């Protein structure tokens, strides 16, 4: 009986899915819209109106938590979308998965003071990325040494 | 950790508020990664036989019923453990997955139950992306 | 579902609050799923599985004596070569002079890293840097 209108009401959302998809639209960009706009045209929504939301999304991040650094869009985006559109839960999650990622990179050797929030801007978020790159200066004088005169001699295991 | 998480759950299902703030703020300053589930027993029982319908970018959508799929499941069963299954009996891993459960795409971290879920015959949609 | 929905949307914000750090938000959804009495199973999320990102502690030394420790993000199911040539991509050093070692053990192109004990965060590696005048 109301089985009758699940099977309706998701068809009806199967079909902006499926529109989206063949459009370059994952179906959590199309649902995000719907749910934060009530358009009828979620693809003409996305192209014209996203960048503002991501734009302020990552503001509100800024501001909530100050001591985070600058949020990139590639965080408001991924927040924005595991949150399916909801403004108040994809800040939360913005800054928190920012938080969440310094906590790391300084159990990880590498705190605010040797550029932790620079590198996690830099890198949209990427926790691997930044890793990467902050530990770049460690292993630039083993980089510098290999044709030095007078090697130890190569063990045997 | 793991102490401190039997502990959250003893504090919240003994009343006591004061040991659940203290417990609860602790975990959060680590940063631990929790699963939170309600009992079983609270949700609407089962197995039950959900009726799926897969589909894709190029399949053509009609009202014309025909689960390829009935799958026993539980309603308390989280969106990701239905992933699991499916990757289980057919192949498609949870990256390619997308569920439709009426008016909703479906979180993982959500139940069945959550979205409906809760008699034989209830009508999901599996659909299916094509470039992960 | 009664208000069974509200308490599971309280339990899994109390999740993320938690897993966020937000130790305010905690403290809410903690209170007022214990004043509710509601019983709960809360659990740490299981170490990953062999298909996904963990953090790895190499002890790196070279043909020269110096040492150091960096941290590496590997998959556990990964092989000796993939790491080698992720070692080449990000940092220059030739697979060639690169030789890995967990246990007393030289490991080898073909072994994952799961094969040699490398399963969670925290687990350890030796790498072994040659010069390129090691003959």
């Amino acid at each position: 009986g109301r089985q009758d209108k699940m099977r309706k009401e998701g068809l009806q959302l199967v079909s902006m899915i499926q529109e989206g998809e063949t459009a370059g639209a994952s179906p959590e960009e199309v649902f995000s819209a719907l749910q934060y706009s009530g358009t009828e045209v979620p693809l003409q929504w996305l192209r014209s109106e996203l960048s503002y939301v991501l734009e302020m999304v990552a503001e509100l991040a800024g501001q909530q938590d100050p001591e985070l650094g600058a949020f990139s869009c590639q965080e408001a985006r991924k927040a924005w979308l595991d949150r399916h559109g909801n403004l108040d839960e994809a800040v939360e999650e913005c800054v928190r998965a920012r938080r969440r990622k310094v906590h790391e990179l300084q159990s990880l050797g590498f705190g605010p003071k040797e550029g932790s929030l620079q590198a996690l801007f830099q890198h949209g978020g990427d926790v691997a990325r930044a890793l990467t790159e902050l530990q770049r200066q460690r292993l630039e004088p083993f980089h510098q040494r290999l044709w030095d005169r007078d090697p130890e001699p190569t063990p045997c295991w | 950790k793991e102490e401190l998480a039997t502990r959250l759950s003893q504090a919240i299902a003994g009343g006591d508020e004061k040991a659940a703030a203290q417990v609860a703020a602790v975990l959060a300053q680590h940063h631990v990664a929790l699963n939170v589930q309600l009992m079983e027993a609270w949700f609407p029982p089962g197995p039950i036989r959900l009726q799926v319908t897969v589909e894709d970018a190029t399949s053509v959508l009609s009202s014309s019923s025909s689960a390829h799929v009935s799958l026993k499941i539980h309603p308390h069963c989280s969106i990701a453990a239905l992933q699991d299954q499916v990757f289980s009996e057919f192949g498609f891993p949870p990256a390619v997955q997308r569920w439709v459960i009426g008016r909703c795409l479906c979180m993982p971290e959500r139940s069945l139950a959550s979205y409906g879920v809760s008699q034989d015959g209830d009508p999901a949609f599996l659909y299916l992306l094509s470039a992960p | 579902d009664e208000k069974t929905k509200k308490a599971e949307e309280m339990a899994l914000s109390l999740a993320r609050a938690v897993a966020g750090g937000d130790e305010q938000a905690a403290i809410k959804y903690a209170t007022w799923l214990a004043e509710q009495r509601v019983p709960l199973r809360v659990q740490v999320k299981p170490e990953v599985s062999p298909t996904q990102d963990i953090r790895l502690c190499v002890s790196v030394e070279d043909a020269y004596m110096h040492t150091v420790t960096i941290w590496l993000t590997v998959r556990p199911d990964m092989t000796v070569a993939s790491l080698k040539d992720m070692v080449f991509l990000d940092y220059g050093f030739p697979p060639s002079l690169q030789q890995w070692v967990v246990g007393q053990r030289l490991a080898r192109d073909q072994e994952t890293l799961h094969s040699h004990g490398i399963r969670r965060n925290g687990d350890g590696a030796y790498l072994y840097l040659l010069s390129a005048r090691n003959t």
